[PDB]
């Protein structure tokens, strides 16, 4: 399996991934995917309990979240993995990414409502039932909230920290885990989540099947960051009450360990990675 | 570490109220979902990658975000 830059993506590997993801969402399953985060992220709390997010496991979490995203698009059409999405880079409503053949463009500014692309709502392809909102029809407006995704050096100031996390292990951490999540600091992963707006700003974000996409980024740089500090790892490392610790497993699937998904070669590629 | 005060005003149209209760927050008499970080910022459900300072400002931002829309009960 090699997860690519979404600009790199040929007309038919677009296709077959929007094909993939429309029958998910035909099937009822890519709804429960949109449930799944919704509920972890209304529970995951900075003085308790915490799995999917403000926490270490925030990265592990997202990791198997997205590979039993990935195969179940991959029981659909075995070709398709999940692009990556480099926001530092395809950073304006000009990106290929947001043309009619793959994810649309940004919504109308009376009501957000996305109006092109596979996944507008007059396709009849894609209903927003999983909502808090009560809209039902997906919406976006790329750079409405916040001005601007972030840029290749803000990036790097967050690679270039060593420590994986610290205690508290929450959104007041200091470290890699929470300036990457983006709750300190010049924020990555928070940012771009406000940027494109409409769901991917709320807790059911799984709704825009761009969340996909920017969470594959997030993923690689986790693993640039293994890169650049081969001698950090996954802490804590036993005995945190409410956080997972190296050696736990992870909800909701019980059986899997932050240790289990370290290394995503185990489970795929990146088109290209850097060599410490 | 106690609770912010309540408030109720109409923004945008809308009845805003919160109240500690470990805070609640109500759009048109609808529960939204609110949480506090640590820091004493405050997100809601349809913010929620989005820290703002009080529960008031996280009510505001959902009114804003909803543009008219009634919202769920979650
Ligand atoms: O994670 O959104
Ligand atoms: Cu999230
Ligand atoms: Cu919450
Ligand atoms: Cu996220
Ligand atoms: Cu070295």
């Amino acid at each position: 399996t090699v997860r690519k830059n979404q600009a790199t993506l040929t007309a038919d590997e677009k296709r077959r991934f929007v094909a993939a993801v429309l029958e998910l969402k035909r099937s009822g399953r890519y709804d429960e995917f949109v449930r799944t985060h919704n509920e972890f992220i209304m529970s995951d709390t900075d003085s308790g309990e915490r799995t999917g997010h403000r926490s270490p496991s925030f990265l592990p979490w997202h990791r198997r979240f997205l590979l039993d995203f990935e195969q179940a698009l991959q029981s659909v059409d075995s070709s398709v993995t999940l692009p990556y999405w480099d926001w530092s880079a395809d950073r304006t409503v000009r990106a290929s990414l947001w043309a009619p053949d793959f994810l649309g463009g940004t919504g109308r500014s009376t009501d957000g409502r996305v109006m092109d692309g596979p996944f507008a709502a007059s396709t009849g392809n894609w209903p927003i039932n999983v909502r808090v909102d009560s809209r039902t029809y997906l919406r976006r407006s790329l750079g409405g909230s916040v001005a601007e995704l972030p840029t290749r050096a803000e990036v790097e100031s967050v690679l270039a920290i060593s420590a994986y996390d610290l205690p508290p292990y929450n959104s007041a951490s200091e470290g890699f885990r929470n300036h990457l999540e983006g709750w300190r600091g010049v924020n990555l992963h928070n940012r771009v989540h406000v940027w494109v707006g409409g769901q991917m700003a709320t807790g059911v974000s799984p709704n825009d099947p761009v969340f996909w996409l920017h969470h594959a980024y997030v993923d690689k740089l986790w693993a640039e960051w293994q890169r650049r500090h081969p001698d950090s790892a996954y802490v804590p490392t036993g005995g945190t009450p409410d956080v997972v610790d190296l050696n736990e497993t992870m909800k909701p699937w019980n059986t899997v360990r932050p240790a289990d998904l370290l290394d995503h070669t185990a489970y795929y590629t990146f088109d290209a990675l850097e060599h410490h | 570490p106690a609770a912010p005060e309540s408030f109720d005003e109409v923004y945008k149209g809308r009845r805003i109220q919160g109240r500690p209760a470990g805070y609640e927050v109500f759009v048109d008499g609808v529960q939204l979902h609110v949480m506090r970080n640590a820091d004493g910022s405050w997100i809601s459900v349809v913010s929620h990658y989005d820290p703002v300072p009080t529960p008031r400002a996280a009510a505001r931002a959902a009114v804003d975000e909803l543009q008219g829309a009634p919202l769920l009960p979650f």
